[PDB]
C-alpha cells in the first residue's frame, strides 16, 4: 500500500557504469528535454483569439447580477429578503414598501458588486427566481462607483439578459 | 507531398475570404484568417462560424 | 490646422506604441494571482496583446492589483507604485481589490486598492475568470487608446 | 559582523536574511500581509456562511478545504452525507489534488528557472478549471462541497469528460517528468537542499510530503479514513532522503495515484441522490420548496437562521494536498460558529523553513520555499 | 431515473504509472560513434 | 489532430512517445453542451409510510 | 563608399537584433504551447517597433549614481564593443580582413565586462554591485574556456586568420574532429551572454531608465547573434564559390538562424544553475577536458603528420 519513490540501487557493471558515463558526458538526458521542447515547437498551441473566440463555459456559470420578470413584465422580487439574509459577504440591502396596487414589492435592491463573492446563494435562497447571477462577466468598469448596483441597473441587466437567462434556467433547473 | 495540400489549403483561405481584400481586412481585424461556415448574423453585423 | 493634424497623429502613433506593448507588475496577493496566471496560461495567453509575463516593476506599464490588500501591505503596494515609471496605470482585480469583498468589514483589510493607488480599471468577479481579466486589461489598452496628450498639449 | 538583508514584498512574504556570505545563518519569515481575520469573520457568520472562507485559504486547493469545513460541521450534526455525495468528494478532491500538485511542482519549477512546464500543465489545470465551473459554476471558489453532501448533482456528460481527462494526463505526468525529473540541473538544485529528519519532522508539526519525504509512512487517507478513501484502491509514496528531490517525486506519484483514484471513482459512483435527506440540515429541491409547506418553511429557515449545530468541539483534519488540513469549530448551540480554529499545513512548515535553510544559500531559499508548498492565504488567514 | 453514471461495461482502462520510453542507443554504441566521429575528422 | 504526417512523425520521435493517442487538444470525443434533461433521484426519506423524523 | 559598406554592415545588425525579440518571443510561445506576439503587427512584425517606442518616450527612471562618467560610458562601451565584433567576421568576406581577425574578437571579447563592472558600480545598489561582481566573474570564468578551445581549432586552422577558416573547413565541417570542443565552446559562449540557463542576473543595471536599458539588451543580443555566426564560422564553415558568395552568405545565414533558434530552445528547456554550480561546471569539468583536448590538438597534427599550413 506504500511504494519507495527514490530508492533504486545503481548498477554497477561496466555496461551500466558505461551507460552513466555517456549520459554525463554526451548530455543524454538534456538533449531528451530539448526534444521535448521541440516536440511541443510543432503542435498546434492552445490559444483562442479572443475577443473573437470564447473559453468555453457552462449554463450554471455565476456572473453579472440581474433581476427577472414574469411573462407579464411583473418583477419576480417580493422583498422577502433572503438573499440579503443568506449573503456571505453583505453585499445585498434591500428596503421595501407596498406600492400603489398593494404589492409586496422593494424600492431598493442594491448589489455593491465590489462586496459580492459571486457564489450564487442568492439565487438559490430565492424562492421566486429573482435574482440570478447570469452569464455576463465582461462588464469591467472604469469607476468603482459603477460597481455598485441599484434596483434600476439589476433590471436592466435583467430585460438585457432575459433571453439568455432563461435559456440557462431551463437548461439546468432539473438539478437544483 | 503532403506540403503541397499545405500550401492549397492556404490559398484556398486566401480565396474562401473573397480575395486577397476580404483577406487582409480578416487579417488585421481578427488576427486569424481560417474560413469557417457561415452560422449566423445578427441584427447588427456580427457575423457567426 | 497642420500642427493639429501632426499631434493627432503623434498621439494615434504614441497611443498605439503604448498599447500595444504594456508590460504588466501583477501584485500576487491572492487568489486572482492564479487567475491572472491563467490570463497568463497557453489558453488566453496574454503575450500575443504584448503584455509580457512578469516584467520587473522599474520598467512595467501597469500594476495588476490581484488579491485582498492588507493594512500591513498597503505601504508596500503604494511604494512600488511610486516607483513604477509614467505612464502608470493600476488595474483592480476581485472584489477585494475593489471594494474590500468578502473581508470588507475586517479589522485588518483595506477596503478597496483605490484608498492606496489610484485606480483605472476595475475588473469584478471572485475571482473575475482570466478571460474576463483579458477583457479589463483591453479595455484598458482602449482607454490608452483614446488619450489626448499631445492635442490637449497643443491646445495649451 | 555578517551580512542581514530584507527580501521584501517588492502569495507575498517579507524575509529577514542573517547571512554569512554565500551562506544563510538565519531566516525569519514575516508574515501576516494577506492576514483578513477569516477566523473573527466566521463568528458572524452562519456555517453555509462561513462555508465560502474555506474555499479562500487554499486557494489552490479550494474543494479540500470545503470537504475538510463540511466534514467538521457533519461531525458536529451526527449525521452523514449520502454515498453518491461521497463518492463525488472524493473525486473532486483528488481533481483537486491534481490542482495543487500542478501548481506545486510547475511553480517550484518556475522560481528554479524550469519556466517552461508551468505553461505546459496550465492547459490541463485550464481543462480542470472547466471541470470546475461545469459542476458549480465558478472556476476556482465553488462553494460546492457543503455539509450534508454537495450542493447539486453532476450535469450529465461530466464524467465522460472527466474520463477523457483521465486517460490523457498520465502522458502529462510523464513528459513534465521528462523534462525536470532525469535532469542533471534540476537534480543539483533539489538533491542536497532541505534535508528534514523524520524525528524532527514529527515535532515540527510537519504535515503530508514534509513528513512522507522522510520516509515516515503517514496518510490520512489510509489511516484516518474519511468518505470513501478505505473504498479505493491506491498507493502511498514514499522518500528516503528529507530533500526536494524526494518531495517531488512524492508530489509526483500522488499525482500519478490520484489518477488512479479518479479512475476508480469514475468506475464506482453509485447512483441517488446528493445532499442528505434531513431538510433541517440540507434545503430540499426547488420543485418541492415551491409545492410543499414543510419544505418551504425549511428553505426560509436554512436560508435566513440556518440550522442550528450541537454545542461540541471537534479538530476534523482531512488529507489536503499541502497536508493535514484541519478544523477546530467550537459550537455553542446557534446557527453561528461560536470559534473556528483553521489549521494549515503551510503554516507549520513555513515555521520549520528556519531549520530548513541552516548552512544553505540564498538561491536554495527559493528551492526550500518550494518544496514546502506555501500558499500564504492558508497561512496567514 | 436519469443521472450522471458510467456506462454499463465501465470505463476504458486508464494510464496511471511512469512511462519513459528508454529510447537511445548504448553506452558502449554511444562513444562508439562519437570516437568514429573524431577518427572521420582526423582523417 | 491537422498536422500532416512528416510533423506528426517528427513531433513523435521528438518526445518519443504516440502523441496522437493521447492529444492534450480536446475534440468531438467530448460531451455534448447541450444534454437531454435529467431526472434526479429521491432519496431513502421520501416515503409515505413508516417515516417519522423522530426515528 | 566604404562608409556605405560600414553602415550596411551595422544598420541591420541593429534591424537583426530588433527582430530577434520577436523571433524570441515568438519561439518561446510556441516551445510553452501557447503563441507569441501576433496581435501588434501582422503575425506580430511591429511589435520590435512598438517596444521601442514605448521604451524611448518613458519616464526616465532618474538614478542616484556613483559616477556620471561610467554611468554613461558603459552603454557606449557596450554598444561599441557589441558592433566591431562584426568587422573581421567573414560572410564570406569581412569588412575588415585582418591577419589575426580571432585574437581581435578574443580580446574585444574580453574587453565587454567593463559594461557590466562599470553599471554595477555607477548605481547606489550594493546588491547590484554584488550582481555585477557575479556576472563579471562567471563571464571572466567562462573566457578561459573560450580562449584555450579557440586555441585548440585554431591549432587545425593554421593562422588566426578568420578567412582561413573557411579554407579549413572545405572538405569536412570542423565540428567533426573537435566536437567536443564544440560543445564546451557552445555552453561557454551560452555563459558568456548571460543567457539561460546561466542567466543569474535574471534570477546589474536596475538603475538605467528604459531607453538604455534598451541599449544594453540590444547590445546583448547583437552580442548573441554574433557569436553565433562566429560559432556557424568556427565549426560549421560553409562551401565557398568565389564566383557567387550569395552560396556562402545563404548557407551561414541559415545555420547561424538555427544555431540561435537552439539558444532559444536551450533557454524554454532548463532551470538556472545556481552560481557555485556553473562555477564548478567550468573550473572542475569544462576546464580540465578542455586542457585534455588542447594537449590532444597540440600533439594530433604532428602525430598524423596534418599540420596546416601558416600562411
Ligand atoms: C521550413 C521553411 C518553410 C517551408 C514551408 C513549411 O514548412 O510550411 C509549413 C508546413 C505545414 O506544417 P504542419 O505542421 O504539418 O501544418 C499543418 C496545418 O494543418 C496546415 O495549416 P492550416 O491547415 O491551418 O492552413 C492554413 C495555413 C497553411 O499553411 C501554410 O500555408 C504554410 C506556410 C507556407 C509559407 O496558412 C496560413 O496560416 C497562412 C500563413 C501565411 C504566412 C506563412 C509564413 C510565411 C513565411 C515567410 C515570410 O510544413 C510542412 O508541410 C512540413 C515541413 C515542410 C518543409 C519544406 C522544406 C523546407
Ligand atoms: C528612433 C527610435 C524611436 C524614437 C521615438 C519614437 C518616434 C516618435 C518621437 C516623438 C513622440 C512624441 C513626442 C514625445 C512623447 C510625448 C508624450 C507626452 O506625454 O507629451 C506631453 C508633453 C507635455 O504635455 P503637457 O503639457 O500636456 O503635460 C501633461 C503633464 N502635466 C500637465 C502634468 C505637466 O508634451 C511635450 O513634452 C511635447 C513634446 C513634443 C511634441 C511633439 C513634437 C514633434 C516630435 C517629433
Ligand atoms: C556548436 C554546435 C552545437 C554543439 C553541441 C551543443 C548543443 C547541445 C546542448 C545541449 C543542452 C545543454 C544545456 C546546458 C548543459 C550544461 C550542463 C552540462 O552538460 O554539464 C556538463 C557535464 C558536467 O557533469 P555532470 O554535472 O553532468 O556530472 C556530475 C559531475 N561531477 C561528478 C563532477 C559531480 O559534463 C561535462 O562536463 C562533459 C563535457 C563534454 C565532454 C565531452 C567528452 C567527449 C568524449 C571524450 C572521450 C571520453 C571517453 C574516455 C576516454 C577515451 C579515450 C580514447
Ligand atoms: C505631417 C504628417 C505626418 C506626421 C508624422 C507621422 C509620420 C508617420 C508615423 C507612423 C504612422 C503614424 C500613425 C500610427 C497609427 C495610427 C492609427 C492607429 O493607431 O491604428 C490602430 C491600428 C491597430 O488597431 P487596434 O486598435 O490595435 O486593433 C486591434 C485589433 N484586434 O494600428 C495598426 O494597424 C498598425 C499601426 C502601426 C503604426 C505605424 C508603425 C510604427 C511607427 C514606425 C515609424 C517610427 C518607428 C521607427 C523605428 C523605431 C526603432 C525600432
Ligand atoms: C530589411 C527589411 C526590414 C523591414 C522591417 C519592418 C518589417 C515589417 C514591416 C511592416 C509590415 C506590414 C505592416 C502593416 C501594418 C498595418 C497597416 C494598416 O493598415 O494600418 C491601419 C492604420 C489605421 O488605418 P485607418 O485609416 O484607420 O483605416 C481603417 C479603414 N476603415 O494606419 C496606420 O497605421 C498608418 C500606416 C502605417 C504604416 C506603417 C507600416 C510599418 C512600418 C514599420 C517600420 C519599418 C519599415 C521597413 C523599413 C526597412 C525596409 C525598407
Ligand atoms: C572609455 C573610452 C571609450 C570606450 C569605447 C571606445 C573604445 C573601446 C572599443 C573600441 C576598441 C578599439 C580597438 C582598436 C584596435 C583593435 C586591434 C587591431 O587593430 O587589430 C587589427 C589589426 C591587426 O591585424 P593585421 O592583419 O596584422 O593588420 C593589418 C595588416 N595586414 O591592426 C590593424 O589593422 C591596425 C590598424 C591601425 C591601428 C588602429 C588603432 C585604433 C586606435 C587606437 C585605439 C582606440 C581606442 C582606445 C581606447 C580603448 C579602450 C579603453
Ligand atoms: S453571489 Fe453571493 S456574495 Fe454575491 S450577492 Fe449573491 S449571495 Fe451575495
Ligand atoms: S430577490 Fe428573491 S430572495 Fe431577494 S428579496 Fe427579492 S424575492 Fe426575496
Ligand atoms: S476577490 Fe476573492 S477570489 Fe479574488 S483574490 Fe479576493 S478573496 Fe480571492
Amino acid at each position: 500500500t506504500y511504494k519507495y519513490v527514490n530508492l533504486r540501487e545503481p548498477s554497477m557493471d561496466m555496461k551500466s557504469v558505461t551507460d552513466r558515463a555517456a549520459q554525463t558526458l554526451l548530455w543524454t538526458e538534456l538533449i531528451r528535454g530539448l526534444g521535448m521542447t521541440l516536440s511541443y515547437l510543432f503542435r498546434e498551441p492552445a490559444t483562442i483569439n479572443y475577443p473573437f473566440e470564447k473559453g468555453p463555459l457552462s449554463p450554471r456559470f455565476r456572473g453579472e447580477h440581474a433581476l427577472r420578470r414574469y411573462p407579464s413584465g411583473e418583477e419576480r422580487c417580493i422583498a422577502c429578503k433572503l438573499c440579503e439574509a443568506v449573503c456571505p459577504a453583505q453585499a445585498i440591502t434591500i428596503e421595501a414598501e407596498p406600492r400603489a396596487d398593494g404589492s409586496r414589492r422593494t424600492t431598493r435592491y442594491d448589489i455593491d458588486m465590489t462586496k459580492c463573492i459571486y457564489c450564487g446563494f442568492c439565487q438559490e435562497a430565492c424562492p421566486v427566481d429573482a435574482i440570478v447571477e447570469g452569464p455576463n462577466f465582461e462588464f469591467s468598469t472604469e469607476t468603482h462607483e459603477e460597481l455598485l448596483y441599484n434596483k434600476e441597473k439589476l433590471l436592466n441587466n435583467g430585460d438585457k439578459w432575459e433571453a439568455e437567462i432563461a435559456a440557462n434556467i431551463q437548461a439546468d433547473y432539473l438539478y437544483r | 507531398m503532403e506540403l503541397l495540400q499545405v500550401l492549397k489549403r492556404g490559398l484556398q483561405q486566401v480565396s474562401g475570404h473573397g480575395g486577397l481584400r476580404g483577406y487582409l481586412r480578416v487579417l488585421f481585424r481578427a488576427n486569424d484568417v481560417r474560413v469557417g461556415t457561415l452560422v449566423g448574423e445578427d441584427k447588427y453585423g456580427n457575423k457567426y462560424y | 490646422s497642420r500642427g493639429e493634424y501632426v499631434v493627432a497623429k503623434l498621439d494615434d502613433l504614441i497611443n498605439w506604441a503604448r498599447r500595444s506593448s504594456l508590460w504588466p507588475m501583477t501584485f500576487g496577493l491572492a487568489c486572482c494571482a492564479v487567475e491572472m496566471m491563467h490570463m497568463a496560461a497557453p489558453r488566453y495567453d496574454m503575450d500575443r496583446f504584448g503584455v509580457v509575463f512578469r516584467a520587473s516593476p522599474r520598467q512595467s506599464d501597469v500594476m495588476i492589483v490581484a488579491g485582498t490588500l492588507t493594512n500591513k501591505m498597503a505601504p508596500a503596494l503604494r511604494k512600488v507604485y511610486d516607483q513604477m515609471p509614467e505612464p502608470r496605470y493600476v488595474v483592480s482585480m476581485g472584489s477585494c481589490a475593489n471594494g474590500g469583498g468578502y473581508y470588507h468589514y475586517s479589522y485588518s483589510v483595506v477596503r478597496g486598492c483605490d484608498r492606496i493607488v489610484p485606480v483605472d480599471i476595475y475588473v469584478p468577479g471572485c475571482p473575475p475568470t482570466a478571460e474576463a481579466l483579458l477583457y479589463g486589461i483591453l479595455q484598458l489598452q482602449k482607454k490608452i487608446k483614446r488619450e489626448k496628450r499631445l492635442r490637449i498639449w497643443y491646445r495649451r | 559582523s555578517n551580512l542581514t538583508l530584507n527580501f521584501g514584498p517588492q502569495g507575498v512574504l517579507r524575509l529577514v536574511m542573517e547571512l554569512s556570505g554565500e551562506m544563510v545563518r538565519k531566516c525569519d519569515p514575516h508574515i501576516g500581509l494577506l492576514h483578513r481575520g477569516t477566523e473573527k469573520l466566521i463568528e458572524y457568520k452562519t456555517y453555509l456562511q462561513a462555508l465560502p472562507y474555506f474555499d479562500r485559504l487554499d486557494y489552490v486547493s479550494m474543494m479540500c478545504n470545503e470537504q475538510a469545513y463540511s466534514l467538521a460541521v457533519e461531525k458536529l450534526l451526527n449525521i452523514q452525507p449520502p454515498p453518491r455525495a461521497q463518492w463525488i468528494r472524493v473525486l473532486f478532491g483528488e481533481i483537486t489534488r491534481l490542482l495543487n500538485h500542478i501548481m506545486a511542482v510547475t511553480t517550484h519549477a518556475l522560481d528554479i528557472g524550469a519556466m517552461t512546464p508551468f505553461f505546459w500543465m496550465f492547459e490541463e489545470r485550464e481543462k480542470m478549471f472547466e471541470f470546475y465551473e461545469r459542476v458549480s459554476g465558478a472556476r476556482m471558489h465553488a462553494a460546492y462541497v457543503r455539509p450534508g453532501g454537495v450542493h447539486q448533482d453532476l450535469p450529465l456528460g461530466l464524467m465522460d469528460d472527466i474520463y477523457e481527462f483521465s486517460k490523457n494526463f498520465s502522458l502529462r505526468i510523464d513528459e513534465l517528468e521528462e523534462m525536470l525529473t532525469n535532469n542533471r540541473i534540476w537534480r543539483n538544485r533539489t538533491v542536497d537542499i532541505g534535508v528534514v529528519t523524520a524525528e524532527d519532522a514529527l515535532n515540527y508539526g510537519f504535515s503530508g510530503v514534509m513528513l512522507r519525504g522522510s520516509g515516515i509512512q503517514w496518510d490520512l487517507r489510509k489511516t484516518q479514513p474519511y468518505d470513501v478513501y478505505d473504498q479505493v484502491e491506491f498507493d502511498v509514496p514514499i522518500g528516503s532522503r528529507g530533500d526536494c528531490y524526494d518531495r517531488y517525486l512524492c508530489r509526483v506519484e500522488e499525482m500519478r495515484q490520484s489518477i488512479r483514484i479518479i479512475s476508480q471513482c469514475l468506475n464506482k459512483m453509485p447512483p441517488g441522490e446528493i445532499k442528505v435527506d434531513d431538510a433541517k440540515v440540507s434545503p430540499p429541491k426547488r420543485a418541492e420548496m415551491k409545492t410543499s409547506m414543510e419544505s418551504l418553511i425549511h428553505h426560509f429557515k436554512l436560508y435566513t437562521e440556518g440550522y442550528q449545530v450541537p454545542p461540541g468541539a471537534t479538530y476534523t483534519a482531512i488529507e489536503a494536498p499541502k497536508g493535514e488540513f484541519g478544523v477546530y469549530l467550537v459550537s455553542d448551540g446557534s446557527s453561528r460558529p461560536y470559534r473556528c480554529k483553521i489549521k494549515a499545513p503551510g503554516f507549520a512548515h513555513l515555521a520549520g523553513l528556519d531549520k530548513m535553510s541552516k548552512g544553505h544559500m540564498l538561491a536554495d531559499v527559493v528551492a526550500i520555499i518550494g518544496t514546502q508548498d506555501i500558499v500564504f492565504g492558508e497561512v496567514d488567514r | 431515473v436519469k443521472q450522471d453514471m458510467p456506462p454499463v461495461g465501465g470505463y476504458g482502462p486508464i494510464d496511471y504509472k511512469r512511462n519513459l520510453p528508454r529510447r537511445g542507443l548504448s553506452g558502449y554504441s554511444m562513444f562508439a560513434v562519437g570516437i568514429g566521429a573524431l577518427l572521420f575528422g582526423y582523417w | 489532430a491537422s498536422a500532416t504526417r512528416l510533423i506528426q512523425g517528427l513531433r513523435n520521435w521528438a518526445s518519443g512517445r504516440d502523441l496522437q493517442a493521447k492529444l492534450q487538444l480536446r475534440y468531438q470525443e467530448i460531451s455534448k453542451r447541450t444534454q437531454p434533461p435529467p431526472k434526479l433521484p429521491v432519496g431513502p426519506s421520501h416515503r409515505l409510510s413508516n417515516n417519522y423524523y423522530c426515528a | 563608399m566604404f562608409m556605405i559598406n560600414v553602415l550596411t554592415l551595422i544598420i541591420p545588425i541593429l534591424l537583426a537584433v530588433a527582430f530577434l525579440t520577436l523571433v524570441e518571443r515568438k519561439v518561446l510561445g510556441y516551445m510553452q504551447f501557447r503563441k507569441g506576439p501576433n496581435v501588434v503587427g501582422p503575425y506580430g512584425l511591429l511589435q520590435p517597433i512598438a517596444d521601442a517606442i514605448k521604451l524611448f518616450i518613458k519616464e526616465p527612471l532618474r538614478p542616484a549614481t556613483s559616477s556620471i562618467s561610467m554611468f554613461i560610458l558603459a552603454p557606449i562601451l557596450a554598444l561599441t564593443l557589441a558592433l566591431t565584433m562584426w568587422i573581421p567576421l567573414p560572410m564570406p568576406y569581412p569588412l575588415i580582413n585582418m591577419n589575426l581577425g580571432v585574437l581581435f574578437m578574443l580580446a574585444m571579447s574580453s574587453l565587454a565586462v567593463y559594461s557590466i563592472l562599470w553599471s554595477g558600480w555607477a548605481s547606489n545598489s550594493k546588491y547590484a554591485l554584488i550582481g555585477a561582481l557575479r556576472a563579471v566573474a562567471q563571464t571572466i570564468s567562462y573566457e578561459v574556456t573560450l580562449a584555450i578551445i579557440l586555441l585548440s581549432v585554431l591549432l587545425m586552422n593554421g593562422s588566426f586568420t578568420l578567412s582561413t577558416l573557411i579554407i579549413t573547413q572545405e572538405q569536412v565541417w570542423l565540428i567533426f574532429p573537435a566536437w567536443p570542443l564544440a560543445m564546451m565552446w557552445f555552453i561557454s559562449t551560452l555563459a558568456e551572454t548571460n543567457r539561460a540557463p546561466f542567466d543569474l542576473t535574471e534570477g546589474f543595471n536596475v538603475e538605467y531608465a528604459a531607453g538604455p536599458f534598451a541599449l544594453f539588451f540590444m547590445a546583448e543580443y547583437a552580442n548573441i547573434i554574433m557569436m553565433n555566426i562566429f560559432t556557424t564560422t568556427l565549426f560549421l564553415g560553409a562551401f565557398h564559390n568565389p564566383y557567387m558568395p550569395e552560396l556562402y552568405t545563404i548557407n551561414f545565414t541559415i545555420k547561424s538562424l538555427l544555431l540561435s533558434i537552439t539558444f532559444l530552445w536551450i533557454r524554454a528547456s532548463y532551470p538556472r544553475f545556481r552560481y557555485d554550480q556553473l562555477m564548478h561546471l567550468l573550473w572542475k569539468n569544462f576546464l580540465p577536458l578542455t586542457l585534455a583536448l588542447c594537449m590532444w590538438h597540440v600533439s594530433l597534427p604532428i602525430l598524423l603528420s596534418s599540420i596546416p599550413p601558416q600562411t
